């Protein structure tokens, strides 16, 4: 059936939290963070990182990962359940596990490097990529290959996973990477077509550096593996990109979409038809007025070209095959991590909009995913929050209800 | 939302303490705006920065940062808005956690020709720096 378009008739969209994957005690001592996952129907693949109380600041006891099932919940919602846990031993050096789902096997790009920040400290030489494959009642599987070996298009100082998530397609994974370029390939950006100053152009491009890399292009790229085996970087269009950054690779009715979070100027919602995956180049969407906190040279909605690298993921998904509805939960916010929104909206207009949970003290990274179950279109969304100013922090999980009847929404 | 009274980036600001800058104890969860205000003497240019306990008692700055203010508009307010906590939008580690120390700096000299000095400037000639001691019972 078709997702509903006009909400005049719906004052609310029926919304419910479910559980997190485990329990424990003293789960409040632990920080866990970053929230990665992919839903496809019935199955979901899934990643966070736990730390003790510290964060990044202390020690990662797990990056961990999980495929599971969509099963219901005691109100008819759609629920996340696994029974099977995995992380690598010393997890402080696997870094940015990307989830893939299908519905026989889970898949996670992971990059092994010593160094904290891999992408910047590290390089092709000293850094390993994993690929970890999980079954139902099965054993793990681990696929390597040294960064060293990965054959690619452009020449690379160092190549990272994306984090969002990825999509499987004509017998291929593909995961989202960002790289940093040998050569400064870049040479003419996408750039804001009516200029706010004259030196627009020379912002667009000074943007692909910053302080982690200075003289090195930081660009978005994807690594394409085949016979989970063969694998290879293919490096976005140069001419029609954004400097690069935490990214997904998404499927849209079994067509490849890409979410590429702002860290420039170019603030505002970046969202793509991905029209050629192998080359991978991009339609980039049309959209309303939905961006992310910044700071303050580029805080949200910052549209004239400068130079910053700031801002925080949250990501979309389409409920249609012409990809003109989607949902979101944004952070409705100029320059802080907080006040989630989650948000119906076509290419033109913001449809319909509320606040999450008052009790929310905090969010940073969102996610979304949506599906068909039992008949209905529903959605979950993973919130990296806090909650009684910092004293707890883990995940949130939310299932939408999103209705096809706009004048009869909610059935019972 | 507790609002702190917010820090206004220029030399004329009497809260710097000579010898000791802007010492404060902001709690988690509270918000504090530093401001570069626009003009009504000339508009002041400031590079405004976080950096560790030794580059502020030195005033020193390396490359390695990247501004958490660039004032260099005289025409418009520029404001940054911190909030005392772990999640932000900065991705360089701005990260506030109770119990811990944070400092800002600006080793510009206020001229537009002085924005980038790395050494001195303001964080020395006027002690334009701010210790956040946040969490902390002063
Ligand atoms: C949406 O539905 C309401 C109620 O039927 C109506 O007033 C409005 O014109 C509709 N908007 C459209 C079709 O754009
Ligand atoms: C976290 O850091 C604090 C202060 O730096 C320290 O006292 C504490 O031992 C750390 N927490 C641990 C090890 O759980
Ligand atoms: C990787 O190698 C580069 C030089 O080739 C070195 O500077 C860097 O520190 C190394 N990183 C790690 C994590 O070993
Ligand atoms: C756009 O750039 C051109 C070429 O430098 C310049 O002539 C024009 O004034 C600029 N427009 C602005 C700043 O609005
Ligand atoms: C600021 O520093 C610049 C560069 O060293 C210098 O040219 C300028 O005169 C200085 N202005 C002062 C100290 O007012
Ligand atoms: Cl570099």
């Amino acid at each position: 059936p078709s997702p509903c378009r006009n909400f005049s008739s719906v004052p609310t969209i029926y919304y419910y939290r479910i559980p997190g994957l485990y329990n424990r005690t003293a789960l409040d001592e632990r920080c866990i963070l970053n929230p990665r996952l992919t839903i496809s129907s019935t199955k979901f693949a899934y990643v966070h990182s736990e730390y003790d109380k510290n964060c990044t600041r202390g020690f990662k006891y797990y990056e961990l990962m999980t495929f599971g099932e969509i099963l219901e919940g005691p109100e008819k919602e759609p629920r996340m359940f696994s029974r099977s846990f995995y992380s690598p031993t010393n997890a402080v050096n696997y870094h940015s596990c990307t989830p893939i789902v299908t519905v026989n096997e889970g898949y996670f790009l992971c990059l092994e490097c010593t160094s904290s920040d891999p992408l910047y400290k590290a390089n092709l030489s000293n850094s390993t990529f994993h690929l970890v494959i999980l079954r139902h009642n099965k054993d793990e599987k681990i696929v390597s290959m040294p960064s060293f070996n990965l054959s690619t298009d452009q020449e690379y100082v160092q190549i990272i996973p994306a984090e969002g998530g990825g999509t499987a397609e004509s017998g291929n994974l593909y995961f989202p990477c960002i790289g940093r370029l040998l050569h400064k390939r870049v040479t003419h950006p996408l750039c804001k077509k009516s200029n706010c100053s004259r030196t627009d152009d020379e912002s667009c491009l000074k943007s692909y550096y910053n302080q982690g890399s200075p003289q090195h292009q930081v660009v978005n790229c994807l690594i394409r593996i085949r016979n989970a085996p063969t694998w290879d970087v293919i490096t976005v269009d140069l001419t029609n990109t954004y400097p690069g950054s935490r990214s997904r690779i998404f499927g849209s009715f079994s067509k490849p979409m890409l979410y590429q979070s702002s860290v420039s100027w170019h603030t505002l919602l970046q969202v793509a038809e991905i029209t050629d995956l192998d080359k991978y180049q991009l339609d980039w969407l049309d959209t309303p007025y939905i961006s992310r906190p910044g700071g303050s040279e580029c805080p949200f909605g910052n549209y004239c070209p400068t130079v910053c690298w700031e801002g925080t993921y949250n990501d979309v998904y389409s409920l249609t095959p012409n990809n003109d509805l989607f949902v979101t939960v944004y952070l409705k916010s100029e320059q802080v991590a907080e006040n989630p929104y989650f948000a119906i909206f076509s290419r033109d207009q913001i449809l319909k909009e509320f606040p999450l949970d008052a009790w929310i003290s905090s969010a940073r990274t969102t996610t979304i995913s949506c599906f068909m179950f039992n008949n209905e279109i529903w959605c979950i969304a993973a919130l990296e929050i806090t909650r009684l100013n910092d004293d707890i922090i883990r995940p949130i999980y939310y299932s939408f209800w999103l209705p096809t009847d706009c004048r009869t929404p909610y059935p019972h | 939302s507790i609002v702190l009274e917010p820090i206004y980036w220029n030399s004329s600001n009497s809260k710097f303490l000579p010898g000791q800058g802007l010492v404060l104890y902001p709690q988690i969860g509270d918000k504090l705006d530093i401001i570069c205000p626009k003009v009504d003497g000339q508009y002041e240019y400031y590079k405004v920065y976080m950096v560790d306990k030794d580059q502020a008692d030195r005033c020193t700055i390396k490359k390695e940062n990247t501004p958490l203010l660039n004032c260099a508009k005289p025409d418009q307010d520029i404001k940054f808005t911190i909030k005392f906590q772990e999640f932000s939008p900065n991705l360089w580690g701005l990260e506030f956690q109770k119990n811990k120390d944070y400092y800002i700096i600006s080793t510009s000299n206020g001229s537009l020709e002085g924005l980038d000095n790395q050494e001195g400037g303001v964080c020395q000639t006027r002690a334009m720096k701010i210790l956040m001691k946040v969490g902390q019972d002063g």
